[PDB]
């Protein structure tokens, strides 16, 4: 599913 | 023979590809820590997880990417994330044999828990890219080709892509040219060892189907992005 | 069906005389220590050559009856011997710890990748047989006393120089693994197969170099 | 070979 970890990781600043 | 906006491609990535070191921490512990597959196969996902978080922050970097559909970027970003440590293991392996670390990295890998099988060609691999003796410069593209190569699975928009790989591919087109007139072949020889590389993907993810130690578990990013069992 | 007495003196003989030998930690300390230089490698090892061919010798000397035997054949077995001899004592610290770095330095000391793999994928067979220290003590003894050396004057002497440590071992395969019983032909077989391995190691002695060094006064005397 | 000249001694 919606691997956040990952969505986080690069939509963090 | 590069333009002057290549010539600040050519700096950035270079900045880009720097910037993010690995910790001295993670570090004090493969030329120190001791040895046993319980604590090497901990090591090496450690530094796997530390190393997806330096891919993403220069993939972050790059050019453009950041336009790209949110809903892409994790697709790009769970693509390379195997292969482009592929190039990071060679320019660590064949490259660069200081008198640090580097020989103790293989040491743990060897008593990893990881099969020799699966170890001794990834290994006469590493000795083949270290043939073409490659540049600091030239691995920095390469990886960012990677993170940026058009046809990933599952894609919104190709066109985008390419289009933020072009200016990349065209600068290593010349400094290949340049830095190697020898032998025009090659810059497709690069281009063929990435192709060489995308077949280690599904090896990989087999081993990934084996690995394991004393009850020992992979880090909770790891296993999302080598979408582990 | 347990060992005799004199065959336990012959064995706690063999292991304290075994164990007695050991390397000088001065190099001990240096392969957990030195630079990694390819060169730097080359010659931490042929110290390890070199300073093992010692404790060879020392250990021969040891082996009950050896004193009584024509001095140009004692030559003659620890020439034999010595590359086959050194091919168990790497076989018995390949699989044992927490130095690992000695595999790494070889696998960057001007040796050919060639060379290096099969070598250690013998070694890690040779781990699956899972080999009581005992077990490769009388093994290095029956491969040092083997009379079928050339240029072995009276052999017999020597057949019955190695009969004892030979009928020992047959014992022991009994006396621990009943299960398997061809074992004890399982052990001199893989002894059998020592003795091609040295054939392969002549061939790198020529190939091998590093920043073109040279090799320690002893290790030259096997060949040129 | 030739005159190995080793002495086991020591
Ligand atoms: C080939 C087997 C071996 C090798 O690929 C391993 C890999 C895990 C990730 C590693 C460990 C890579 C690290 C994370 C590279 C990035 N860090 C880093 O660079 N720190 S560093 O810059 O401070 C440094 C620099 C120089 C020396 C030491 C440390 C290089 C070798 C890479 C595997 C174990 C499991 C997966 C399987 O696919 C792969 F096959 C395995
Ligand atoms: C396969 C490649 C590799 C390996 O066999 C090497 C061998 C040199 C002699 C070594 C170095 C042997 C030493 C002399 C054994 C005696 N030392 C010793 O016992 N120290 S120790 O007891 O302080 C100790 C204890 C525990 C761990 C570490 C050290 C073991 C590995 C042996 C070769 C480089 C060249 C020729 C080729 O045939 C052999 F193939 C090569």
């Amino acid at each position: 599913k919606e691997n956040a970890l990952l969505r986080y990781l690069l939509d963090k600043d | 023979e590069l333009t002057p906006d290549q010539q600040t491609l050519l700096h950035f990535i270079m900045d880009s590809y720097n910037k993010q070191r690995m910790p001295q921490e993670i570090t004090n512990k493969i030329l120190k820590e001791a040895f046993s597959a319980e604590e090497n196969f901990l090591i090496l996902t450690e530094m796997a997880t530390n190393h997806v978080q330096v891919l993403v922050e220069f993939t972050k970097k790059l050019p453009g990417f950041q336009t790209l559909d949110h809903e892409d970027q994790i697709a790009l970003l769970k693509g390379s994330a195997v292969e482009a440590m592929f190039l990071r293991s060679a320019e660590i392996f064949n490259k660069k044999l200081p008198s640090g670390h580097s020989d103790l990295l293989e040491a743990r890998i060897r008593n990893s828990g990881i099969s020799d099988e699966y170890i001794t060609p990834m290994f006469s691999f590493y000795k083949s890219i270290g043939e073409l003796k490659m540049t600091q410069e030239e691995y920095a593209l390469l990886t960012a080709i990677v993170i940026l190569s058009p046809d990933r699975q599952y894609i919104k928009d190709r066109e985008a892509v390419e289009k933020l790989q072009e200016p990349l591919l065209d600068v290593l087109q010349k400094l290949c040219k340049i830095h190697q007139p020898e032998n025009p072949q090659h810059f497709a020889c690069l281009l063929g060892r990435l192709t060489e590389l995308r077949t280690f993907n599904h090896h990989h993810a087999e081993m990934l189907m084996s690995w394991r130690v004393n009850d020992h578990k992979f880090t909770p990013l790891l296993c999302e992005i080598w979408d582990v069992q």
